[PDB]
């Protein structure tokens, strides 16, 4: 879902 | 299954409210305490702001995620954001560093001993390097759709396919690989001069502690590594799939046992001051009442 | 001889001591008192001087 | 604000610049007290350590560290008052005479006192015990169970490599930590033995300073 | 000839006590019911001194309320400017360790002495422009603790020989010698006409002195504890000091017994310095506990609480106009509260 | 405390000088040193001023940026270059010596100066030029400056400067009222912040001779036309 993208955290 | 997936939150939320505490019993010492503050102390400090400013930055994005589907905030939210969390995490390893090194100059060299201009300097060259190296991240970082689907924030563009690779090792390396072979041959320095001093009375107590001091000093890799080495290979492998977004349980739980190790990195500086140290003893012990 | 003589200048001292002038607690009390009374006017510390003298 | 003004800053500038310069200077040597009764040898250390007034100060400078030994000239006994001024030193040497038997109960008293003082909590005291030589002399040919009954009962340590006094001494001194040593009137050990006690005791404070302990 | 003076000592000390119980007709705690004080003192720091290096252990005022001269543990006398908060003059002492310095009345020499048991007086109006030796009063066997300037060529010192002396500039030798005390004297304290002082001794005897001829006029022997402190009231009247007991005790010159008993019982640490303001009313207090105490002559009560410093007070002192006060500590900085 | 002065005569315009000062009595090192010129039958004239340690080295409105000034610590020496010389630099030069803090009497001390031949500003203007008086009487030296020298911290700059025929001038008040060192208490110094007063009780023989007046508020030392006393 959404948590699958982040930068580095 | 079910149970520790529900239990994961949990301690999640608990890991995330002692880093808090930690950081605000130590900037309450920093500042309504002019007895804790030195010319080594500094670094401290810095390191407290950094741990803050992450647990002020990086948990509501998080909450964020884990909690909604959209991205709450537009595009000066995807620039700004994403820029401050790896300057935060940037310059509190920078401020490990520094702390480990100072550590094996006055352990190593103990008669080797002005210094308080040397230490502001360095720490404000920590605090440019810190946030010199997330330019890049501002750029290459846009709100777009990933592949029945919404839009998120992510650093990578979804047309070529070498540039998040590259990025991967360049994160990988000056943010892990050197600073981890640094901090580890200066806490090995440190346990070979406090071996060597106390083994090969009057010496029956404070050799004692010496020991205690020199394995926990060689933990302290143990501990770095258990903390920033799942969020790193998570990170590799997200790089590596950027595009291919995988929604799977075990993907989501592998990112859960990242972030639950890389938020602990606000707790293990506090509890371990607080263990080693006895001036930042009293001072926790004293303000549990006045907060 | 150093001990009678300690002992003599010692005991000269205190009969030296004991003929001095000793007032009463209230007179040096109301001086003391009317000393304070007449010096609080100019004292910088007992009354809030304002930026003109600091 | 006036030409005078901005003078007399630009004096008082120097003047801190002056005394930033001292001060480091002042912080790369270390200072130790030198304290002990007559019967003592300090006299000897005194003049052992070359490599009107009521205090002298002995510069001498050693594996590239130089110690300012301080050490009362023409004071009394008393220990008192005028301690409170060698407060943040780096050590207090402390010489005993253990040949005598006679003059080592009010040695130990001394060293207890300096031990147990209000001010010197946070300064380590190191022992020395000067005159083995005569101490050695007068053992292997004054016997010590006229002075202390708890010396039959006491045995030279198994666990040891070749010591009643040295146990007397800390028994008050684990109740910092002391830093017992023996050494003769002709003996060049004691220009070493501080470097490896002070460098000892520098570190505990770089485990203090750095929040480490 | 041993047990008569004992016992002759002895009829002559319970007749001076009697004397004292039977002159004390009021106390001055129980008079002051009545006048209404001043309530809490808020003091701040107006200006800041950061140039010391080791610790500050004494201080003293001339003739204007400017130049602050400060002693420090490296062998540095430092006269800042008060107003402009800049450095005037830097004396680099032969002897490191001291602990007292005074300042001329006419605001030309100063004084330091110490461990080394010999007092450097030092001009501070030579044609060289740097401060140079001028005398060096010697023949001590006993620790410097205090010395106060009468004039321009005659100071006091007090020993660690429990013997004060008298020197004179223009002879440098035994001027006036006085007898010997039990205790080793800790500080001392000079009289608006520099005719009387008194100072106390290392155990419970404060013993008022002339300037004239050598002999002591007053004896106090009330405490429980090592005096450190003591001054003298503007009017040179009465004189508090200050022990390791954490309570001051204000005597009089005129009765000769305790008049007021400063006392509290969350303070259980040593008392460093004790000095008066000009009117007398506000009693200003150095005591071990990181803090400094500002006292009701009258009222012996809490007024003013001073948490600016860090270490433990050493040292502190009221111009001659009560316009600010200086204290310095052991944390190499001087407070110029006001 | 003498300061020797070196590196006169005549010369010709447009080539170099280069004066020396060397001080035998006190610490060059912490004395603030300046030159100051002063042309035959005319007054005093501030040349150049520089600090301790050279930091701070200043110069007159007229001579900016030509002159030089050095000094060096380990020796004990004060070095004045001057090139490209006009037909007004022909004039006596002096080293004078003050330092600046609370109770000092800056300018106290003159230098034995040299001559030299070739080939805004807070302005002093003196009412008074020649004011014949007898000897043992009471004289009164009046003057006016351009601008209120009395500065807000309380300190009225106002030095005074009696020059005898062949010596240098000698410091009599550094401040408004404030006597130096080395002068009788004949001499007082009074008045407001623009018009200043010099009373002298009685004047002897060796009490002639011109008195300059010099204000210390800004960095253009300039000086007044000269009061000298006949008989």
């Amino acid at each position: 879902n959404l948590w699958a993208t982040g930068h580095f955290m | 299954e079910l149970v520790i997936r529900c239990v994961i939150p949990s301690l999640y939320l608990l890991i995330i409210t002692v880093g808090l505490l930690g950081n605000i019993m130590l900037v309450k010492i920093f500042i309504t305490n002019s007895a804790m503050r030195s010319v080594p102390n500094i670094f401290i400090s810095n390191l407290a702001a950094g741990d803050l400013l992450l647990l002020l930055t990086c948990v509501p994005v998080d909450a964020s995620r884990y909690f909604f589907d959209e991205w709450m905030f537009g595009k000066v939210g995807c620039k700004l954001i994403p820029v401050i969390q790896l300057t935060s995490v940037g310059v509190s390893v920078f401020t490990q560093t520094a702390l480990s090194a100072d550590r094996y100059r006055a352990i190593v060299n103990p008669m080797d001993m002005g210094a308080l201009l040397r230490t502001c300097v360095k720490a404000m060259g920590i605090w440019v390097v810190s946030v010199l190296l997330a330019v890049p991240e501002a750029v290459f970082s846009e709100v777009a759709r990933i592949s029945s689907s919404f839009t998120a924030c992510i650093p990578y563009p979804q047309t070529d396919e070498l540039h998040p690779k590259i990025h991967s090792v360049l994160i990988f390396l000056v943010y892990f690989l050197i600073p981890l072979a640094i901090i580890s041959i200066y806490y090995y320095h440190i346990a070979k001069t406090l071996i060597k001093s106390a083994h090969n009375e009057h010496t029956k107590k404070q050799m004692e502690t010496r020991k205690r001091l020199a394995k926990i000093v060689l933990v302290f890799v143990g501990c770095f590594i258990f903390c920033w080495f799942p969020n790193h290979i998570l990170y590799m492998y997200r790089s590596f799939n950027y595009n291919e977004i995988d929604p799977s349980l075990g993907h989501m739980i592998v990112t859960l046992v990242a972030r639950v190790l890389s938020f602990g990195n606000s707790c293990v500086n506090p509890f371990a001051l607080y263990l080693l140290s006895e001036s930042f003893r009293r001072h926790f012990n004293s303000q549990l009442c006045c907060g | 001889t150093a001990s009678i003589a300690q002992a003599r200048k010692l005991v000269e001292q205190l009969k030296m001591e004991a003929n001095i002038d000793r007032i009463k607690v209230s007179k040096a009390a109301a001086d003391l008192m009317a000393y304070c009374e007449a010096h609080a006017k100019e004292d910088p510390l007992l009354t809030p001087v304002p930026a003109s003298e600091n | 604000l006036s030409a005078e003004d901005k003078a007399a800053v630009e004096r008082s500038k120097m003047i801190e610049k002056q005394l930033q310069k001292d001060k480091q200077v002042y912080r790369r040597t270390l200072r130790l007290l030198l304290l002990g009764a007559d019967n003592s040898g300090k006299s000897t250390i005194v003049k052992q350590m070359r490599i009107t007034s009521g205090i002298f100060e002995t510069k001498f400078q050693v594996d590239k560290v130089n110690f300012h030994m301080f050490d009362v000239g023409a004071q009394r006994d008393e220990r008192r008052k005028w301690i409170q001024c060698f407060n943040d030193v780096t050590a207090i040497i402390f010489v005993v005479d253990s040949s005598d038997y006679n003059r080592l109960q009010e040695a130990l008293n001394d060293f207890k006192s300096i031990w147990n003082n209000r001010w010197l909590r946070t300064i380590s005291v190191i022992l020395f015990l000067n005159k083995q030589d005569l101490l050695a002399e007068k053992v292997l040919a004054s016997k010590i169970e006229d002075y202390f009954p708890e010396f039959a009962r006491y045995t030279t340590p198994e666990d040891a490599t070749p010591y009643f006094i040295r146990k007397e001494f800390v028994d008050i001194s684990t109740a910092h930590i002391c830093y017992p040593h023996f050494t003769c009137s002709v003996d060049t050990e004691n220009a070493r033995r501080i470097f490896n006690d002070c460098k000892d005791i520098i570190l505990q404070m770089n485990l203090r300073e750095y929040n480490l302990v | 000839e041993l047990d008569q003076l004992r016992q002759e000592a002895e009829q002559l000390k319970n007749q001076i006590r009697d004397a004292r119980k039977a002159c004390a007709d009021a106390t001055l705690s129980q008079i002051t019911n009545n006048i209404d004080p001043v309530g809490r003192i808020q003091m701040r720091t107006r200006r800041t001194l950061r140039g010391h290096l080791a610790k500050i252990y004494a201080m003293h005022w001339g003739t204007d309320s400017r130049l602050l001269v400060s002693a420090s543990q490296d062998g540095k006398l430092i006269i800042w400017d008060s107003y402009t908060t800049n450095k005037v003059h830097a004396i680099p002492l032969r002897s490191s360790w001291v602990m007292t310095c005074a300042y001329a009345p006419s605001g030309n020499y100063v004084a330091c002495g110490g461990l080394d048991n010999i007092c450097s007086i030092y001009n501070l109006k030579t044609r060289e422009g740097n401060v140079r030796v001028s005398r060096e009063l010697a023949g001590h066997t006993g620790y410097l603790s205090c010395c106060r300037f009468l004039d321009d060529n005659q100071i006091v010192t007090s020993s660690g020989d429990t013997t004060c002396a008298l020197w004179d500039i223009e002879t440098g030798q035994q001027t006036t010698t006085f007898t010997g005390h039990t205790g080793d004297v800790m500080s001392l304290s000079l009289a608006p006409d520099t005719r009387l002082f008194v100072s106390g001794a290392c155990d419970a005897s404060a013993k008022l002195w002339d300037v004239r001829e050598g002999m002591c006029r007053q004896t106090f022997t009330g405490h429980e504890s090592d005096i450190n402190a003591i001054c003298f009231f503007p009017n040179g009247n009465a004189f508090a000091t200050g022990s390791d007991d954490a309570t001051c005790r204000l005597f009089d010159l005129r009765a000769d017994q305790e008049l007021m008993t400063y006392s509290h019982d969350n303070i259980i640490c040593g008392i460093t310095s004790v000095s008066f303001s000009k009117s007398g009313r506000l009693l200003l207090a150095g005591y071990d506990d990181f803090n400094c105490n500002v006292w009701d002559a009258l009222k012996a009560d809490r007024a003013g609480v001073l948490a600016g410093h860090d270490n433990r007070v050493s040292c502190l002192g009221v111009t001659d106009d009560g316009m600010a006060v200086a204290t310095g500590s052991w944390d190499s900085f001087l407070k110029i509260w006001n | 405390v003498q300061l020797v002065e070196s590196g006169g005569g005549l010369v010709q315009p447009g080539g170099s000088r280069k004066l020396s000062c060397s001080a035998s009595g006190f610490a060059f090192s912490s004395f603030g040193m300046h030159w100051v010129r002063q042309a035959p039958e005319k007054g005093l004239e501030w040349v150049a001023y520089i600090s301790s340690g050279s930091g701070t080295i200043y110069y007159a409105d007229t001579v900016k940026g030509r002159f030089t000034i050095s000094r060096d610590d380990p020796k004990n020496t004060l070095f004045l270059q001057m090139t490209s010389l006009r037909s007004e630099d022909t004039a006596m030069y002096y080293c004078v010596r003050s330092i600046y803090y609370y109770g000092s009497s800056p300018f106290d001390f003159w230098g034995q100066g040299t001559t030299l031949t070739v080939s805004a500003d807070i302005v002093m203007t003196q009412a008074t030029s020649s004011v014949p008086v007898t000897p043992g009487e009471s004289v009164s030296i009046s003057c006016r400056s351009s601008k209120s020298l009395l500065h807000s911290n309380g300190n009225t700059y106002l030095y005074w400067f009696l020059q005898r025929p062949g010596q240098s001038p000698q410091l009599l008040i550094y401040r408004m009222s404030n006597l130096a060192s080395g002068v009788p208490d004949r001499f007082s110094g009074s008045g407001s912040g623009t018009a200043f007063t010099l009373t002298i009780s009685r004047l002897e023989a060796e009490d002639v001779g011109v008195y300059y007046c010099m204000q210390h508020l800004e960095y253009p030392l300039t000086f007044g036309a000269g009061t000298k006393l006949e008989l």
